[PDB]
Parts: C-alpha cells; structure tokens; sequence
C-alpha cells in the first residue's frame, strides 16, 4: 500500500529547512530570545542530516538523494534508534518542542511536528528504515 | 468616563525617605497617564507625562511607572518643597478624569 | 526551445520587474515614511513578493488547466510539445512562489519582531514613539502589534490573532504540504497521496483571497499627506496635534489586491472541473473486457464521439470503485476503430475494484476524461523508424502498430512509413504477453499480406526470437544504416532517462551531417 | 516665558452665568496648544472642564450638559469660559491650562481663580 515514510521524510526535511532558515533569520537579526534561534539552527541542520538519507521501500526500485550514501552510512550507525519510527518520531517531537518559543521557528516546529506525526502513523503500519546500500 | 482613583488620600514620611504615591484606573488607559503636583498655595505644575516621561525641569527625584491600570509615582529624597497635593490625569479618553489627590506630610 | 525560453524569460522579467516596482513603491514614496521608520527596510521586502505571488499565484492555476487545454487542442508539433511542458511551467512558477513566499515570511518575520519590540519600549525612541498611535481616540494606529506582550510571545500571539498572520501560517502549512508531497518519489510512487494532498491548493488560495483583509500595513493617507508636511512634522512628533502645520497623522492600509488577480484562475479551473464532472456524466459503454494473463484487463469501450492520436492517454473514473479519483490510462487502440480500448494491469486498489467490478474473477460504470497526452502522429512522417519501448513504456507503442496496419490496409499508398525496427526491453513477457500477441499478430498479417519484410522486431530480456541482455545499440545502428542509406530515421523511445541519453548519443554518432546521408532523429516520449 | 492669568468675576449669584477669562502672554492660542479650564471643587476635587483647540475647535466634559461653552479672543491673545445657568455647585478654583503635548499634558497651569456662587 501507501509507505507514509517517503512523505514523512521530505516534509522533515523541508521542516528542517526551514528551522534553519527561522533560527539564522533570529540569530542575524538579534530577535529577543536568540538562543532559541541558536538551537533552532542547530535541530533544524541535525534534522537535514539525519533526514537526508531516504529508506528503501518494500517494494520496487527507490530513488536516491545526490550523495546520499554517506549519510546513509552515518545514519545506519546509529541503529536502533534512526530504524525505529517510533524513536524517529518522538526525537522530531522533542526537538521541535523548544522551537516553538519564537515567531521566526514556529513555522518550523508546527512542519516537524506534522513530520513526527506521519512518522507516527509509518511506525503503527509497521515501517521501518531499510538503508540503501550501493 | 474612567474613574481614576488613588487609594492613599494622605501620606506621611520623613525627608529623605523614598515615597510612592499609587493610583488605579477602573478602565484600562495605555499608559496615557500623568502625574502633577499642586503646591499648598494652589500652584499646579506637571511632573510626569504618559507615565514615565519626566516634564523638562522638574527634579530628577520624581520617576513614576505603571501599566494597563495601575500606576504609582515616586520620590527618591524628599525636602521642604515637596509638601504638596499630587494628582493622577488619564488622557486615554475624553473626559480628562484627574485623580483624587494625595497630601504630602514631612514627618 | 524558443517559445519556453521565451515564456521563462518574460514571467522572471516579470516578476524582477514587479519586485523592483512594488518594492520602490514601498521604499522612497513619502506616504510610507513614518512606516518605513518603524519597520525599516524590511516593509518593502514584504510587500515586492506579495505583487510577485499574486502574478506567480494566477501562473499556477492556469497550465494545470487540462480540459480547458483539451479545448484549445481542440481549436488548434515543436511548439506542440512545448506548450505540453505545462506540468514542468506550473512546477517551477510554484517553486518560485516558493521562493517569493520565503521572502515576504522572512521580511514579515521581521515586521512582526520590531512592531512588538517598539509597542513594549524595547526600540529606539522614535519607533516607540510611532508605536503608540492608535491607542486613543481620532488615531489610526500604525504598529498593528497593539497589545503590549512582550517578545517572542508577543509575535506569536499576533500569528494566532492577526488575520494575516493565522492566515499566512495556514496557507504556508498547506504549501510547504504541497511541495514536499509534490516530490518525484510521491507524484511516481504515491501518487495517490501525492493528488489527495495536493488539493490543499483549495484551503491555500481561500486563505490567500482573505489574506489582506485587515490592511494591517498601513500608509498615511492622501489627506492626511496634503494637511502633514513630513520634512518639517518628523521630529516634532512630541507635539503632534498640537499645532497649525502638524496634525495627527493618518494612517490607513491598501485594499486587498489578491483576489482581483487570482479569481480569473479560480474561475476558469472551476470551469475546468465542470467540465471534467461532465465528461464524467457524458456516458461511456463497456463492450467488451477481454482479461488477457497475470492481472491485466483490456476494456474495449464506446463513448459518445470520443476522437484520438496515437499515443494519447485517457483518465478513467469509476463511481463505484472510487467517487472522487480519476485513473489515467494509455490508449491501446487505432483511431481507426470504432471502440478505443486500454490495458489496465491490477497493481493497486482501484484497478482490483474495477477487476471485482468487471466480474473477471454487472459491469461498472466508468467514465472517461479527455484524449490527453502528447500525439506521437509524426511516427508516421519518415520512412523508417526505430520504435522502442522499455517495461510499461511498451504500451503507447502497441496503438502506433495498430494504426500502422490500419494506415497500410485502407491507403497502402499514403502511408510514408516502410519499415518497422522494433525493440522490447523487458526483465520478463510476464504482464505484457497481450502486447506479444500483437506482435505475433502484426507479423502475421504482414506476412499474409506478401509484406513480411514490413515488421522486424526483437526482445530483449534484462534479467523475431527474443534474446538475453541489452541491445548493442552501437552494432545495431550500424546495421540498419548499412540497410537503408541516405534516408531519415526517426527513433521513438518511451523509457528510462539514461537509456534516452543512451539513444541521443548513439544517433547523434551514427547520423551521417550531409543530406545524402543517414540521419538519425530521436524523438522521446 | 509662558504665563496664564485667570480674571473674572469672584462672586457670580446663582442662576446667573459666570464668565472667565484667561489671558496668555508667552504663546498665542493660534500657534498651537489645547486650551483647558480645569477647575479644583472645595475639598481638592479636580475635573478636567474642557478645552478649546488651537483651531479654535472645543471640547467640553459631558457632566457639564450644555451648560458650558468656549470662546477665544485671537487678537487679545486669550481664551474665555462660559457657564450658563450657574448652579452653588460650580464654586470651584478654575485653572486655564496649557497643552503642547500629544500625551495630552498640561505643562503650564494658571494660578486659578476662586468663584463662588451663593445668594
Ligand atoms: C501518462 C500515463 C499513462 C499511463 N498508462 C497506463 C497504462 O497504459 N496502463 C496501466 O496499467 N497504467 C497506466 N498508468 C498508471 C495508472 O495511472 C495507475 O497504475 C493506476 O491509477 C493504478 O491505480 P492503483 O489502484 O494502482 O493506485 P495505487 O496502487 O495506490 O498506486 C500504484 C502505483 O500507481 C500510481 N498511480 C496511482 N494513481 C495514479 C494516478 N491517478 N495517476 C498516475 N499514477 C497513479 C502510483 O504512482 C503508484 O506507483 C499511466 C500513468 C500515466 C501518468
Ligand atoms: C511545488 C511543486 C509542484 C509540483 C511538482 C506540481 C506538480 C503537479 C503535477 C505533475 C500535476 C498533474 C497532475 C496529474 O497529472 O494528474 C499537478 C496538478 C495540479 N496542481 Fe500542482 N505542482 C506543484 C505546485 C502546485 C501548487 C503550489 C498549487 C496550488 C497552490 C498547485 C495546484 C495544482 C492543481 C490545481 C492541479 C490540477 C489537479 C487536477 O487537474 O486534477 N500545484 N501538479
Ligand atoms: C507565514 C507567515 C505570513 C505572514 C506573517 C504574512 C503577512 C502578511 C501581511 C501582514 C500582509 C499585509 C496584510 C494587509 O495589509 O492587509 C500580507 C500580504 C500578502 N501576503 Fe502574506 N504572510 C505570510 C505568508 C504568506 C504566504 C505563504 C503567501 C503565499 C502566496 C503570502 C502572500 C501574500 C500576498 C499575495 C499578499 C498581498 C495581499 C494583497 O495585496 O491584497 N503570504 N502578508
Ligand atoms: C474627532 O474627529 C472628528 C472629525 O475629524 C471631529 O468632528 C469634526 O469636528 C470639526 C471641528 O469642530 C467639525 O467642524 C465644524 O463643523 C460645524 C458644523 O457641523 C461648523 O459649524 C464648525 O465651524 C466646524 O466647521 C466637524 O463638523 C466635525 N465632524 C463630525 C462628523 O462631527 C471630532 O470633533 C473629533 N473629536 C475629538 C475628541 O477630537
Ligand atoms: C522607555 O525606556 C526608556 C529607557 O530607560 C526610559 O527612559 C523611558 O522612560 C521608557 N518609557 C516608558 C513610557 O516606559
Ligand atoms: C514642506 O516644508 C518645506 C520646508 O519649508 C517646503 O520646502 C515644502 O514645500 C513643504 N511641502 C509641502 C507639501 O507643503
Ligand atoms: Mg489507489
């Protein structure tokens, strides 16, 4: 059926995106409460990493970001915490939380919350991260 | 109308004494309130305007501060010359209500 | 690619145009002076993009219009193609309202910021200062941060209170949902997800119709203008009201200008989803449903005066299977006959209901939706032709063979096509062994006809006769321009990208510059 | 600098109409400032009474009906209270007040003028 995973990564990704884009926008412009910026910076780019490298699919032949391979390896690294959806999605959860202090992340927390939830519903279907090996 | 009203009608301390003078608004007022002192003799002069804005030549012991409602006037070091009635004047709304007044004693 | 060259060229000229212009329009005019003091520069580089979405925003709507453009192919082959990259024109117009819109939330992020950071005295002077008209009587405020919340609270409550800034908030969610579900991997994998999420396009343009209701960005009026002389009233802003030549000034905000661009598209991809609701209506019978092996059905159907071009595609809604969804599918069939006909392979939950609704395991109502798709009548133009279809690219080539063997039995003499080279590439004949028969069939009816040499085909298996592996294309090029000299070749493929660049490069090579030699002319699918 | 004189009749009877007048030396009411008639009751009750505007527009407190007008004499360089119909609650200490600020504050007072109204 549908993989929620593949939509669940390019939204986190663009959340990512822009976390970083709302954390340098505080951080320039000395927003009050900066320091949120600052961590807003430095999820949103934890973020791009970690949701850079797509999963395999169940089934078929699955595309693959440009030089996505070594992130995949980094991020296999860590196991049973980058396979699991369910971690996936409380770690998007939890980083997401703080950002939401400032206009300039909220936007950003509101995408990686919406990308913790279909990651929550990849994880009740059952799906997990597969790497894509070369 | 907004009822301007300053609980302490009459106040008492000692020269040198920090003195606060506290006044509530029944209705909200942006911080468009100020605050003036008449003299025993009658002479009314403006200390402070929208609340925080010291009125050029006035001395700097004066500082008052409030917000929404409730604002207050205060004097660091008092003399002789501060015996006086001081009122608080909204002029959020149209009336201008002033306040009830409050008398300086020198202990 | 003059035309989309030029297309491009005029929508970025503009929309740099409407940057420049909006943004000067905002920037030196003195009736935005006081507004340019208390949000800096950053008003302009809120207000440039919103003219930039409102041009990009009707530029969407408009190539995704696709019964609207069946009728203007119908009032109507280079040019053709270019006006059918109109999927590729709404992709990056929506990518640069993308951009424009990151703009103007950035530059609003900093609006938002310093209209709080002055409403709490957190400013210099004069903003704060500025900040505090519109509280009382008779004054029409210009920092639309009223209440005095401090930051980062303060600009989260006017996200939540604001129309503008709710609205934005909603309208961004629903377009960031739309970009990143609007990704190859979904709109090829999921496509499903892709075209459910993907009319959030509904709730984007409704937000943004209301988006500007407030007029929170405000301007000194005309008026007050004439009665204000702002070179001598700046900075006897302590007095203001109090004297002859500086009065209070007056501040009031633009109208909403979106709407008046955006409705126009509304309207007409209103009108084109009334169209489409009636080629839903308009009734089409199932004549026959032939279920040839490994779950794939062909539905030979009649529709009321439905006209086709090779190589065209038709969607096909089911009401039964599904109300809201249309399913499109190649057409397999020759214009010639009186029934055009698809293919459908039972890979999903919509082509097994129609496999339930069909019976193959009484028949469903369907309904078809436009010829659509790119005419590949051109085939038909040279006089040999290297026709090859990869996996599920097979399938339009199937309705080119049909039509040749029509074109070849009714004229026989206009026909300009002579030779078929054909080739298959497939892992395994395991869903397409219908397309097989109709190779079978065609060399047949060739070789009855005392034609046989008309039809040469091979198979190819990834994992005539068909054989292991990938063609030499290098030898196989060679060959057939060893067999037919000085002759134009044109070679269709409907397949993967690399073996597209694969087939330019081998008929780049082997094409022969002068006239008296062999040409070879990729054409893909 | 900028003085206020109160001048008018001390002891008006009630029933009667009271006419003050405030004369200004240092400024003139055509330059610009909101022109007030603040007035203290027995008892130190202050009530903002109403002002008249450089313009020459006036604003009056609604608890004085109206019963209260504003004129103003341009070329003298003053501004006049108007009371129709005194009542024995009008006595009061009437302070013609200077108002330069947009936060509507009255910098230079007048020294007041004592009316009383009785029979
Ligand atoms: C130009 C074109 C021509 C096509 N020609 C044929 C054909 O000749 N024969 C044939 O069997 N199929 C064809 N398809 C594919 C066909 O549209 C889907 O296989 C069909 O909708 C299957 O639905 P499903 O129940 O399998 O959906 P799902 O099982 O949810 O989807 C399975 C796959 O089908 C794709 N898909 C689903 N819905 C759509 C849709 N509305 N539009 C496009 N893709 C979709 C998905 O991307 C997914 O990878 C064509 C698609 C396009 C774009
Ligand atoms: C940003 C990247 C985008 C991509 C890649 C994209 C891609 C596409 C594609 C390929 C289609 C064709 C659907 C089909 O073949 O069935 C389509 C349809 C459509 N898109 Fe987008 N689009 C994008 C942005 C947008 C935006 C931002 C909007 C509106 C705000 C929008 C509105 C539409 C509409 C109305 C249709 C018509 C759907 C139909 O006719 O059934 N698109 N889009
Ligand atoms: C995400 C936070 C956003 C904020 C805080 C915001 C804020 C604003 C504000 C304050 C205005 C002026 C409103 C007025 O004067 O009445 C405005 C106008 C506008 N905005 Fe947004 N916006 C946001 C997102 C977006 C997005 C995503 C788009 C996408 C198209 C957009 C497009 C526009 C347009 C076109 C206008 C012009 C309205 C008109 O001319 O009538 N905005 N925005
Ligand atoms: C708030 O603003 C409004 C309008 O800006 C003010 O109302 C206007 O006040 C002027 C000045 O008095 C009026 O002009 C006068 O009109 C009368 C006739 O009606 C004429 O006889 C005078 O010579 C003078 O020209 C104007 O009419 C009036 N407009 C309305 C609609 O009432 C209002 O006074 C302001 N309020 C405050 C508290 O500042
Ligand atoms: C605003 O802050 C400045 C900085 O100390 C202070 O001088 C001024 O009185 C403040 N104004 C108000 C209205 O609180
Ligand atoms: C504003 O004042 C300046 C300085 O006197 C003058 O040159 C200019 O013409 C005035 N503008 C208007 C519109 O009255
Ligand atoms: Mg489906």
């Amino acid at each position: 059926q549908i993989e929620w995973a593949m939509w669940a990564n390019e939204q986190a990704l663009a959340s990512g995106l822009i976390l970083i884009t709302g954390g340098i926008v505080a951080t320039a412009g000395r927003f009050t409460q900066w320091y949120f910026g600052a961590y807003s910076i430095v999820a949103g780019v934890f973020v791009c990493l970690l949701e850079y490298p797509r999963g395999k699919r169940k089934k078929g032949s699955t595309m693959e970001r440009w030089g996505q391979k070594y992130m995949t390896a980094v991020v296999k690294l860590f196991g049973p915490f980058t396979r699991n959806y369910y971690v996936r999605a409380v770690l998007h959860l939890l980083l997401s939380v703080p950002a939401g202090f400032l206009l300039a992340t909220i936007l950003g927390t509101a995408c990686l919350a919406i990308a913790s939830g279909i990651y929550l519903l990849a994880a009740v279907r059952g799906e997990q991260w597969t790497p894509i090996e070369p | 109308d907004i009822q301007l009203t300053q609980t302490t009608s009459s106040l008492s301390a000692s020269l040198g004494d920090r003195v606060t003078i506290s006044c509530r608004a029944s209705q909200d007022i942006s911080n468009y309130l100020n605050w003036y002192q008449q003299k025993p003799d009658g002479t009314v002069k403006l200390l402070i305007y929208y609340t925080s804005k010291l009125h050029s030549g006035v001395p700097s012991r004066f500082t008052a501060s409030g917000s929404g409602r409730d604002y207050s006037l205060a004097i660091s070091n008092l003399e002789q010359e501060d015996i006086a009635t001081y009122f608080c004047q909204q002029v959020f709304s149209l009336p201008w209500t002033f306040g009830g007044g409050t008398k300086l004693e020198i202990k | 690619e003059g035309l989309s060259i030029f297309v491009i060229l005029v929508w970025l000229g503009l929309n740099v145009f409407l940057f420049v212009w909006y943004y000067r329009v905002y920037d030196i005019p003195p009736k935005f002076f006081y507004t340019r003091k208390l949000l800096g520069s950053a008003l302009a580089l809120a207000r440039a993009p919103a003219a930039c979405l409102n041009f990009n925003c009707m530029l969407i709507l408009l190539p995704v219009c696709r019964n609207l453009l069946s009728f203007l192919r119908g009032s109507s082959t280079r040019v053709r193609r270019q006006l059918d990259r109109n999927l590729t024109f709404h992709k990056m117009v929506a990518w640069m309202i993308a951009l424009h819109s990151a703009i103007h939330t950035i530059a609003h992020l900093f609006n938002v910021e310093w209209c709080v950071n002055a409403r709490v005295n957190n400013s210099d002077p004069y903003s704060v200062a500025l900040s505090e008209l519109g509280d009382r009587q008779n004054e029409s405020y210009l920092n639309f941060a009223r209440k005095r919340i401090k930051n980062p609270e303060g600009g989260l409550y006017l996200a939540v209170t604001l129309l503008a800034g709710i609205t934005g908030v909603v309208i961004t969610l629903c377009l960031i949902l739309i970009i990143t579900s609007s990704t190859k991997t979904i709109r090829r994998s999921y496509f499903e997800v892709f075209w459910y999420t993907h009319h959030l396009f509904v709730i984007f343009f409704i937000g943004l119709a209301i988006h500007g209701a407030e007029r929170i960005v405000r301007g000194q009026t005309a008026e007050s203008l004439a009665v204000h002389n702002i070179t001598v009233c700046e900075q006897k802003i302590s007095e203001w009201g109090k004297i002859k030549e500086c009065p209070i000034p007056q501040f009031a905000g633009n109208p909403p200008m979106t709407w008046k661009w955006i409705v126009g598209p509304m309207f007409l991809y209103l009108c084109e989803r009334l169209v489409r609701f009636w080629r839903s209506q308009q009734k089409v019978v199932i004549t026959k449903v032939v279920t040839h092996p490994f779950k794939t059905i062909e539905l030979q159907m009649k529709k009321k005066g439905f006209k086709m071009e090779v190589g065209q595609y038709i969607f096909v809604k089911c009401p039964k299977v599904s109300k809201l969804e249309w399913h499109p599918f190649t057409l397999t069939s020759a214009p010639e006959e009186d029934f055009f006909s698809i293919h459908i392979r039972i890979v999903g939950d919509w082509t097994e209901g129609l496999f339930n609704a069909c019976g193959c395991d009484k028949l469903p109502k369907i309904a078809v939706d436009g010829p659509f798709g790119t005419a590949s009548e051109d085939v038909f133009s040279y006089e040999v032709v290297m026709l090859v279809g990869a996996g599920i690219g097979v399938t339009p080539f199937a309705s080119i063979l049909k039509s040749v063997w029509y074109k070849y039995c009714n004229n026989a003499t206009n026909l300009k096509l002579k030779k078929i080279y054909f080739y298959w590439l497939c892992r395994d004949t395991h869903a397409f062994e219908w397309f097989a028969d109709l190779l079978q069939l065609l060399e047949s009816q060739m070789q009855e006809r005392n034609n046989a040499g008309f039809l040469s085909y091979n198979i190819y298996l990834t994992g005539q006769k068909t054989l292991y592996g990938r063609p030499n294309w290098d030898n196989e090029f060679k060959t057939i321009a060893s067999q037919h000299p000085n002759t134009r070749i044109g070679v269709f493929l409907c397949g993967p990208e690399a073996l597209a660049e694969t087939l330019s490069k081998q008929s780049i090579s082997n094409s022969e510059s002068g006239p008296r030699g062999v040409h070879f002319i990729f054409n893909k699918e | 600098d900028v003085q206020l004189q109160e001048s008018g009749p001390g002891l008006v009877k009630p029933s009667q109409s009271l006419s003050l007048t405030c004369s200004v030396t240092g400024y003139s009411l055509t330059s610009g400032s909101f022109w007030s008639w603040i007035r203290q009751f027995p008892g130190n009750k202050l009530e903002w009474m109403g002002y008249i505007t450089y313009d020459g527009t006036s604003h009056f407190n609604p608890s004085l009906k109206s019963r209260f007008s504003i004129t103003r004499d341009t070329s003298k360089n003053q501004f006049f209270l108007k009371l129709n119909s005194v009542t024995t609650e009008d006595t009061a200490t009437y302070y013609c007040t200077r108002d330069p600020y947009r936060y509507d504050a009255m910098d230079f007072w007048g020294q007041g003028t004592s009316v009383t109204v009785s029979s």
